[PDB]
């Protein structure tokens, strides 16, 4: 029996003591002093906070969205800071993102640096410019059987700082839409009809986020016009959840007002003087669109331009009308369309198939210098995939492909 | 001065005589665009169009400012093109004789010149890609400066000509040259030669050093490696004589000088000797009559280091300064492999051939054995006199671990500093396109 | 006040944890001896021969038969104390208990003798039966211990024991298999004149020899180290005088 | 001075850890991709090794030792919770230090920094200390000669790896199952020791 | 057969790359090379091993016994069958046809379940089956002693072949021995077979140690051949008149082998004069420092190279470019390693009489090591712009 | 449930997967017994362990985590070594100073620091229970081809007649050594891999 009281004595003796000279060599070693940060050479707005934690955090805390999109994981950006002072230490995990030429430059990812010291960054200036603004939406019209075009007006007459084919981050807070509440005309809702889609319902539990381009163009003041595609589970798999955001943006009527941020985007147009090529189908006429008008109305510039668009049929082409004014008001802009599996009521005639496949049978085939221009495309995988194929097999290198993505 | 001990003399036959005479007529000629190092074209000519000596026919999208222009007068006959529509060559037919003309100097005034005249008078020329970039052997930027200029004044390739016997036909355009170099480098001149002599330059600048041994002995590469080591940071300049005679002449007269004396050898040609062509000549048309028959492969450059010449590409090299002609050994004999070959080359020891000494060698372009995996019996260490672990690179070469090749030194490597390797290996391995695959990577991803 | 939580919180889970911890230690001592004390007493029954299923029944054959005693290996004279409870491995580290053997006397390679040995002493009722002897040393990977017993002459082996070899099996662990185990019955440990005769054969043993006994096939190191035991554990620094007394009828 | 030189000798090579008790072989593993990792790993588990074993002899053979406290009683069932209480609370220390004045090796191993702690290699060498009585010299001697040892397995094992960027390993085997049978056979090699008593 | 032409004929290919020439040298021809240069030794091994087996056969039994024992056992009376004879006064054909018995099976079941194993992996993974495996069985044929089973023998190339050849990709690929691979399975998985008295002279009933065992026992007096009641000399272990495996007694023939493989450059002679080097010193250390209880603590180095199969694996064995060190600086410790380690598990090691093949896959472990030490020199001295 | 418990077993194996407990698989696969009590003892530290730390963990200061954490395991594996040498002497005396290593198995401190500090009581449990029965798998699998070949038996029981015992078959000596468990291991996750090729590391 004596020997039990031993024991625990002994133990918690021995386990407190060793807590103690833990605790004494944390207080002797680790500075506990706070740290200040200057997010730029040099302005006023010093951040101060406690030492450690993630130099994202202490950003998003300051007010300086990076990114900042989700806190971590590092699994897209357009996450990047350029340090020029304290974080002079590279991490093993920051060079599989960031490659050598570059990371001599003082760049790290905002997610892996840590806050152990003073440090000073050099962001670029447009990230000061990022704000949040309450657009009111002007209309939410449909334009397809699975698009609808959205456009917004700029709470008391502000006026975005942008470059053409510019891209905004959307932001709602949580919602339950069902898909029968959509204001689909019925041009349209065969389709949506005979695929029985309205039975769908969605179901948010938090704040989302996301990005989206705007279709509009710098003469444009005060307005922001966005193009959105239907978010609906594939007749193959109707078991899927469809869209998160998507639905409630569909469902969103005239006249209500969300949080819109940005804007962001590096898919400017190159400042030489070559032909310019742009390539859209489906959702992508919005990039296209402001390009096009931005380099002919805006710019004037006396560049050959064209543009080749591939839809699905008939009933999915729009900004027919402005493309055609365009084209007609200027002889260096023309445009052609194919439809890779219309109906048979649509009684079309012209280019069918793939449009990269029409491209290349009625413009690239006979060019003599098609690796001379710039390329631009946005839309499906399918045709992003066979028109990087085709221009890489005509020998176009990389500096004259551009294209904007999107996945999840 | 500096002796090589590791490296190797092939034995091949058929050596030219070292004496000049006058060459068959060309009627085509060609600069063949992939030849040069991460080269992509814009063409300012097109079939039909007719051209003068020294006139641009297309830039370097990647190295702006560069030109390459045509080295005869005449008229725009083919343009070649590949997979992916990669250029092959653009070939002119030979036609009248105008040119473009340049500014002109004394030889006083050639040593006392402005970099940038010079650039300029290069540049505008078209002999600025006559000089080459360690690493990655590239044509110079048209802004950029080196501290090294290096001058390859012997030539140790097998069957190659003799450098003494055509400087000493242009000394006057060769000390020119030197002097035009000197006020260019910024640094020093370094002449690497032979133990003979050769026209000098009074410049405190240039400086002529001796090498001796076998055949690497007489490579920029091994040059560089020996009195200027080259890194990211120290970068060297390289060009061979031929063109120093070139740049003499393009500044004492003003005009483009495309002439050349190449040696036309191998265990095929009836009577192997130096030839006088202009460059880029036709090598079909080059070679008419001068070989016995059956089927061979004509060479652009060493058997070492060239170019098969065939089709679009039967064209001189920019950088090649002789033609080779052997056989095609497409035969197959029972055992060969097992025969004590007293008619077989090798530089092991394990055929009869090396006990007859100064034994010569109908060589064909038989690989003797079929691909394998490297069983290192020491091979590469016979051949490689730099400081470096032959075998460990070439293995580092062949996984594809780049960063560890830089740091054992594929930097300072040539495709033409591993010909012997490839050469010796067992494993009937090619060398010199991993090196040119880790390069390009390390200049893409770097 | 952070300190105060953390030592608080690390107090209590220590007093928790400590609790049960000393509580499980201390309850199953008993049994933890007993379990050993078991494992002991089941090899001595079964090189002396009597048959034994269960610990209750181990025990009680024990207690009824087998009787411990001290020997002090200078004299052969029995010694009074603990013999039940009697560490020799322990003693013989000690070094107020044991003496440091010699190059020349360190024939089995042990290196340290302790001062007093315990013996078994296998009783049917009033006399004794039989004497057994542990006894050990160094073979090719480890050190070997094994049981011997004698008959009362002192002379006669009944049965022998490897209880810890820790040898190559099939190779050196053969000094386990029962076949060559049984060789050892009715061969004598001493000749006319009171000396060691045991022999390990190499290539086996006579026919019908009194002291031989077959060697292992393919260990002979091993071999070699059985017959350095037996001779150290049979000459005068070991079991020798015990013997003669035996011998003479002190059993 | 025999004595501890044999010592020595015998815990770096006649008994080494990684490939003769086979100890530690998740990190041992793992961390066998680079030789200065490798390195870096086995000099932290070096200096661990070192400093604990001889405070844990003093622990033990000051308190925990039957009779050492109090005759009659024996508190050797506390010896786990000591053990280990002492090793995290000396990796916690080290790595405060390393964090304050080795950045570069705080970055280079951080993540298993202080995955060291529950590394057998370090509790087992104090089991063995515990078992064979050691002094403190002998603590010191035999601490020293282990994660020396360790350190040598494991940096020869590295060496083995980045030579075999040359293999063609089947996919399936690729990275885990080649790496265990090349550790097998390391172990093959490393059993001509066996018959050796020092 | 499509195999046959592949061997026998050239593949008839041209280069296709900027080297427009090549080196006449390939892999079919060195391999082949080594494996002729073994051929000497093989035949003295089969006419010692038939010698050795008559001699104690002689020794033991006599008359009806002696014939009772030659009609029970198919290798004396397949002997007996095609000319030869058992009696004392057998030739060296009845000798080498009795060694042949029992080594062309051993080499057959070997070829056979290692060719096997080879040709899955390749046509499985889509290679060329290549050449090596002709040394790599040969080899192990030959480091096995007279008497082993054939299963036993199939296991143990199975074991080399795969687990340490094939599994890493094939040949060039791997980092460890194959044959010595094999045989340490056979070491420590059957060491009854390939061990003790019993297994080295291919006698029915007979027990007799070897030359390295008696020195351990009683130093240079107790070298007796007891089969027939001579002294074993330094020219008698020299030449090869001495049990043993089959194809390692004779060193005279060893080094006839070896020395046309060093001359033609396919052996390093670095890495022999290390192994050499390391031998000396170690034995003439323990020569100096003596002992009063171990014998061989006086066994010199002259006496070391005759013995056990230091020869053996010295020349053919520690030689494999691919288990080896890449450079030349490194060869010489790799060599140096062997031998230092071989002489110490001779000598220190009570349980085994040999550790030639414990040396070489010791070292085997370390020459990448000793390869990095020497590339990390020469990466400062590349940065200290000396190239 | 079944997917918190089955998972660990094929998709996310300890040893296979995320190489966690290698040690004590090395060790304790010469015999079928031990590696069952073995499998036994660390399924119940590890599901115990996760409970408390899981039912503690919004109190647990982040300056002695591991003090905590490392607490309360050993003195689970105290208690389960008293009670192994109370009641299963011999079995405890084969396993020696493996049953005081389970502490630093890294299986225990794994599942307690990565799912027990952020999960709830009865999760933690299931999962490490979860994680116990992945282990015993592969301890078992290993175990049954050692003993069996090496020794002819299975839990003790002779199932090849050995030739010493009058029998026909002669036992593997090397698979009474660790370098057998090296390559068993190395072949059986090759088999599984092989099986779910999703688990194939790249390249790279
Ligand atoms: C820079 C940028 C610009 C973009 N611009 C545009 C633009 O101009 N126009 C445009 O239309 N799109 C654009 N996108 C695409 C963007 O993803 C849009 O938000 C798109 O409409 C998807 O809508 P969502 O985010 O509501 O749907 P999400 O739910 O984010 O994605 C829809 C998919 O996720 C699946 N899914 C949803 N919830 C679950 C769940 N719980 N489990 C499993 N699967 C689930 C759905 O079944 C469907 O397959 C852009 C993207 C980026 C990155
Ligand atoms: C990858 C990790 C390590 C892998 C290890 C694999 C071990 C595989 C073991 C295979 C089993 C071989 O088992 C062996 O088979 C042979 C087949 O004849 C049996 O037979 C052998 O012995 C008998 C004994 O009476 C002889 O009469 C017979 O001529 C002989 O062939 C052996 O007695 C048996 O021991
Ligand atoms: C792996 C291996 C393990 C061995 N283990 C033992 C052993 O435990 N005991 C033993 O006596 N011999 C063992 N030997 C055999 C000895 O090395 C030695 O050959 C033998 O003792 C000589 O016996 P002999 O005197 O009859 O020739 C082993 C051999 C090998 C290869
Ligand atoms: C290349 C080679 C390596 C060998 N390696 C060993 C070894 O490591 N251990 C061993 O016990 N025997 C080894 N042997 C076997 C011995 O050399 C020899 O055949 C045997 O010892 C003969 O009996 P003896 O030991 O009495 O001389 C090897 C043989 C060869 C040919
Ligand atoms: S914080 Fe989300 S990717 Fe960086």
């Amino acid at each position: 029996m004596s020997t039990i009281i031993f024991g625990v004595v002994m133990f918690t003796l021995i386990i407190l003591a060793l807590v103690l000279v833990i605790l004494f060599a944390k207080s002797k070693l680790v500075p506990t002093g706070d740290i200040t940060i200057s997010i730029n050479g040099d302005p006023e707005k010093a951040i101060v906070t406690q030492p450690g934690g993630k130099l994202l955090t202490a950003l998003a805390g300051a007010g300086v969205f990076v990114s900042s999109a989700c806190g971590g994981g590092g699994s897209c950006g357009q996450c990047r800071v350029k340090i020029k002072s304290g974080g002079g230490d590279i991490l093993p995990t920051e060079l599989d993102h960031i490659s050598k030429g570059e990371a001599r430059e003082g760049e790290r990812l905002a997610c892996q640096v840590a806050v152990k010291a003073d440090m000073d960054l050099e962001l670029p200036e447009e990230i000061f410019g990022v704000k949040k603004w309450e657009c009111t939406v002007i209309s939410n019209d449909n334009k397809a059987t699975f698009i609808k075009e959205l456009k917004l007006a700029i709470p008391d007459g502000e006026s975005v700082p942008f470059r053409a084919g510019g891209y905004i981050q959307i932001e709602a807070p949580a919602h339950h839409v069902k898909y029968a509440d959509f204001d689909v005309p019925e041009k349209y809702r065969g389709d949506w009809d005979k695929f029985n889609l309205f039975r769908y319902e969605s179901k948010v539990d938090e704040p989302i986020i996301r990005a989206y381009s705007m279709a509009n163009y710098p003469e444009e003041f005060g307005i922001i016009m966005l193009n959105v595609r239907i978010a609906t589970p594939p007749p193959n798999n109707p078991n899927v959840p469809p869209g998160q955001m998507s639905s409630y943006i569909w469902s969103l009527k005239a006249g209500d007002k969300c949080t819109i941020s940005g804007p962001f985007g590096e898919f400017f147009a190159k400042d030489t003087d070559a032909e310019m090529v742009f390539i859209g189908g489906g959702a992508g006429m919005a990039p296209m669109r402001s390009h096009i008008f931005d380099q002919l109305k805006r710019l004037k510039s006396k560049r050959k331009m064209s543009y080749w668009y591939g839809a699905r049929s008939k009933r999915e082409m729009f900004y027919v009308e402005d493309f055609d004014g365009l084209a007609a008001e200027n002889d260096n802009f023309v445009w052609h369309c194919a439809l890779s599996d219309p109906q048979p009521e649509d009684n079309w005639t012209g280019y069918t198939g793939f449009i990269h496949n029409v491209l290349y049978e009625n413009y690239l085939k006979d060019h003599e210098a098609p690796e001379d221009c710039e390329y631009y495309m946005c839309g499906p995988p399918m045709m992003n995939a066979a028109v990087i194929n085709m221009l890489k097999n005509l020998g176009v290198e990389e500096e004259n492909i551009l294209l904007d993505d999107f996945g999840g | 001065m500096i002796t090589i001990k590791k490296g190797l003399d092939l034995p091949i036959a058929g050596t030219p005589s070292q004496v000049i005479s006058d060459g068959k007529a060309i009627k085509k000629v060609a600069l063949l665009g992939e030849e040069y190092v991460g080269m992509r074209p814009t063409m300012h000519v097109r079939v039909g169009d007719e051209v003068k000596k020294a006139q641009i026919l297309f830039e370097d999208k990647k190295n702006p400012g560069v030109k390459f222009t045509s080295p005869v007068s005449g008229k725009v006959v083919e343009i070649n093109r590949g997979a992916k529509r990669v250029l092959q060559s653009v070939v002119i037919e030979v036609a009248g004789d105008d040119q473009v003309t340049f500014d002109k100097f004394e030889a006083n005034q050639l040593a006392s010149l402005n970099r940038d005249a010079i650039k300029t008078q290069l540049v505008e020329s078209g002999l600025w890609t006559a000089f080459r970039t360690r690493p990655f052997s590239k044509v110079p930027a048209i802004d950029s400066t080196s501290e090294a200029i290096f001058v390859t004044a012997m030539d140790t390739n097998p069957l190659a000509a003799e450098p003494t016997v055509v400087i000493n036909e242009q000394s006057e355009a060769f000390v020119a040259g030197l002097d035009v170099l000197s006020a260019l480098t910024t640094g020093k001149v370094y002449v690497c030669k032979k133990g003979t002599s050769l026209p000098r330059s009074q410049q405190p600048n240039v400086e002529e050093h001796v090498f001796d041994g076998p055949h690497p002995a007489g490579l920029a590469g091994t040059h560089m490696h020996f009195l200027y080591p080259v890194s990211a940071d120290h970068v060297a300049w390289s060009i061979n004589y031929q063109d120093v005679i070139a740049v003499g002449q393009l500044f004492l007269t003003g005009e483009l000088y495309t002439q050349r004396v190449v040696s036309l050898a191998g265990p095929v040609v009836n009577k192997p000797r130096l030839v006088r062509t202009v460059m880029g000549a036709s090598l079909e048309q080059l070679v008419d009559s001068e070989i016995m028959p059956g089927e061979v492969r004509i060479i652009s450059g060493s058997v070492l280091s060239g170019t098969k010449a065939t089709g679009p590409h039967a064209y001189l090299g920019r950088y090649h300064l002789q033609v080779s002609v052997l056989r095609e050994g497409r035969d197959k004999e029972l055992f060969g492999w097992a025969m004590p070959g007293k008619n077989k080359f090798s530089v092991t020891r394990s055929f009869l051939g090396h006990l007859f000494k100064g034994q010569v060698y109908n060589m064909t372009t038989t690989t003797n054995g079929s691909d394998r995996s490297m069983v290192p019996i020491g091979n590469y260490e016979k051949v490689m006199p730099l400081d470096m672990e032959p075998t460990l690179l070439l293995r580092d070469l062949c996984a594809g671990d780049s960063d560890s090749a830089v740091r054992l030194g594929a930097l300072e490597l040539d495709e033409e500093d591993l010909a012997l390797c490839t050469f010796v290996c067992p494993g009937k391995y090619e060398y010199g396109q991993l090196l040119r695959e880790c390069l390009d990577k390390i200049e893409k991803e770097g | 006040d952070s300190i105060k939580k953390t030592l608080f919180v690390v107090i209590a889970l220590s007093l928790v944890c400590s609790i049960i911890v000393s509580a499980a230690a201390v309850g199953l001592r008993d049994k933890q001896k007993e379990n050993a004390a078991l494992d002991k007493q089941s090899k001595i029954l079964q090189v002396a021969g009597i048959e034994a299923k269960g610990s209750k029944q181990i025990v009680e054959l024990f207690n009824k038969s087998i009787e411990p005693r001290l020997v002090d290996f200078n004299t052969g004279d029995f010694v009074e104390g603990d013999a039940a409870n009697y560490d020799q491995r322990k003693a013989a580290k000690e070094a107020s208990e044991s003496i440091k053997l010699t190059a020349e006397q360190d024939k089995a390679k042990i290196q340290r003798r302790a001062n007093v040995g315990v013996v078994y002493l296998v009783k049917d009722g009033d006399k004794t039966s039989k004497v057994i002897l542990p006894v050990h040393g160094n073979g090719l990977w480890s050190m070997m211990y094994a049981f011997v017993a004698v008959e009362t002459d002192g002379n006669t082996v009944s049965g022998l024991t490897y209880y810890e070899q820790g040898e190559t099996p099939g190779l050196g662990g053969e000094v386990e298999n029962p076949a060559w185990r049984a060789q050892w019955v009715g061969k004598k440990l001493f000749d006319e004149n009171h000396k060691p005769a045991i022999k390990i054969v190499k290539g086996g043993a006579p026919q019908g020899s009194e002291h031989g006994v077959d060697g292992l096939s393919g260990a002979t190191l091993t071999s070699n180290g059985v017959q350095n035991t037996f001779d150290f554990w049979l000459g005068d620094m070991g079991f020798g005088p015990f013997l003669t007394k035996v011998r003479d009828g002190g059993l | 001075m025999e004595h501890y030189i044999s010592l020595l000798v015998k815990s770096i090579f006649i008994e080494n850890m990684a490939l003769s008790f086979f100890l530690g072989m998740c990190t041992f593993l793992a961390v066998s991709k680079k030789v200065k990792t490798s390195f870096g790993l086995g000099i932290a588990v070096i200096v661990v090794l070192t400093i604990s074993v001889p405070v844990n002899n003093l622990v033990y053979n000051l308190v925990l030792k039957p009779d050492a406290l109090v005759e009659g009683v024996d508190l050797s069932f506390l010896n786990f919770i000591t053990f280990i209480g002492v090793i995290a609370a000396l990796v916690q220390i080290l790595e405060m230090i390393l964090d304050r004045f080795f950045p570069p090796l705080y970055n280079a191993l951080g993540i298993f920094l202080p995955l060291i702690t529950v590394n057998c290699a370090i509790f087992g060498g104090v089991s063995f200390m515990v078992q064979r009585d050691y002094s403190f010299a002998e603590s010191v001697v035999y601490g020293f000669g282990s994660g020396v040892g360790w350190m040598l397995a494991i940096v020869a094992l590295a060496g083995i790896r980045e030579k075999m960027k040359y293999s063609d390993v089947p996919p399936g085997l690729r990275g885990l199952g080649i790496t265990f049978i090349t550790a097998g056979l390391m172990a093959l090699g490393f059993m001509s020791f066996s018959g050796v008593q020092l | 057969y499509e195999a046959a032409a592949t061997l026998f004929y050239t593949p008839g290919l041209v280069t296709k790359r900027s080297s427009h020439v090549r080196d006449s040298v390939d892999l079919k021809r060195i391999m082949i090379m080594v494996w002729l240069a073994v051929f000497p030794a093989m035949f003295w091994g089969m006419y010692n091993a038939g010698g050795q087996a008559i001699a104690a056969l002689n020794h033991l039994y006599s008359g009806d016994q002696l014939a009772a024992i030659v009609a029970g056992n198919w290798h004396y009376w397949l002997t007996e069958m095609l000319g030869g004879t058992m009696s004392s006064d057998a030739g060296w054909g009845s000798k080498m046809l009795l060694g042949a018995t029992y080594f062309l099976p051993i080499y057959a079941t070997v070829f056979i379940v290692g060719g096997f194993w080879e040709v899955l992996f390749c046509m499985v993974r889509k290679h060329e089956v290549n050449e090596g495996f002709f040394v790599t069985s040969i080899l192990f044929a030959l480091i096995v002693p007279p008497t082993l089973p054939l299963w036993q023998a199939a296991l143990g190339i199975t074991f080399g072949v795969v687990v340490a050849k094939e599994v890493f990709g094939g040949t060039g690929r791997n980092f460890l021995n194959p044959a010595l691979a094999g045989r340490a399975f056979l070491f420590f998985a059957y060491p009854a077979q390939i061990s003790g008295d019993l297994v080295w002279t291919a006698a029915d009933g007979y027990s007799g140690a070897t030359a390295l065992s008696q020195w351990a026992q009683g130093g240079a007096g107790a070298l007796i051949n007891n089969a027939t009641g001579q002294t074993i000399t330094w020219m008698d272990a020299f030449i090869g008149n001495i049990p043993g495996s089959i194809g390692e007694v004779s060193t005279l023939a060893l080094m006839i082998g070896a020395a046309f493989i060093v001359y033609m450059g396919i052996a390093s002679w670095r890495i022999i004069g290390g192994v050499m080097i390391g031998m000396i010193l170690l034995s003439t250390l323990f020569n100096v420092i003596g002992s009063d209880t171990n014998a061989m603590f006086n066994m010199p180095w002259h006496w070391h190279l005759v013995l056990g199969g230091f020869a053996f694996g010295m020349f053919f064995m520690a030689t494999d470019p691919v288990s080896a060190s890449f450079t030349n600086s490194g060869k010489w410790a790799y060599g140096i390693l062997i031998g230092v380690m071989c002489v110490l598990i001779r000598v220190v090691n009570p349980a085994y009489p040999e550790g030639m093949m414990l040396a070489i896959l010791f070292a085997n472990l370390f020459a990448p090591l000793f390869d990095h030490v020497v590339v990390e020199r020469n990466i400062k001295r590349r940065l200290a712009r000396y190239g | 449930l079944k997917k918190s418990v089955l998972a660990p077993v094929l998709d996310n194996n300890p040893i296979a997967l995320q190489v966690l407990g290698v040690c004590s698989a090395l060790a304790v696969t010469t015999k079928l017994e031990t590696a069952f009590v073995m499998t036994l003892a660390v399924m119940f530290v590890t599901a115990l362990s996760n409970f408390f730390v899981s039912l503690i963990r919004n109190h647990i200061p982040n300056s002695v985590r591991i003090i905590v954490q490392m607490a309360i395991i050993a003195s689970l594996v105290i208690v389960v070594d008293q009670i192994l040498k109370a009641y299963l002497y011999d079995i405890s005396k084969q396993l020696s100073v493996f049953v005081g290593l389970i502490i630093t198995n890294c299986i225990v401190m794994g599942r307690a620091e990565a799912f027990a500090m952020k999960s709830e009581p009865i999760p933690s449990f299931i999962d490490g229970i979860g994680n116990g029965l992945g282990y015993g798998f592969v301890l078992m699998t290993v175990g049954f081809f050692r003993e069996l070949l090496g020794s002819g038996k299975l839990f003790g029981l002779e199932v090849l007649p050995l030739i010493s015992n009058g029998g026909w078959y002669q036992p593997n000596g090397l698979m009474l050594l660790a370098p057998s468990a090296f390559f068993l291991i190395g072949f059986m996750i090759w088999a599984i891999r092989t099986f779910k090729p999703e688990q194939v590391e790249a390249k790279e």
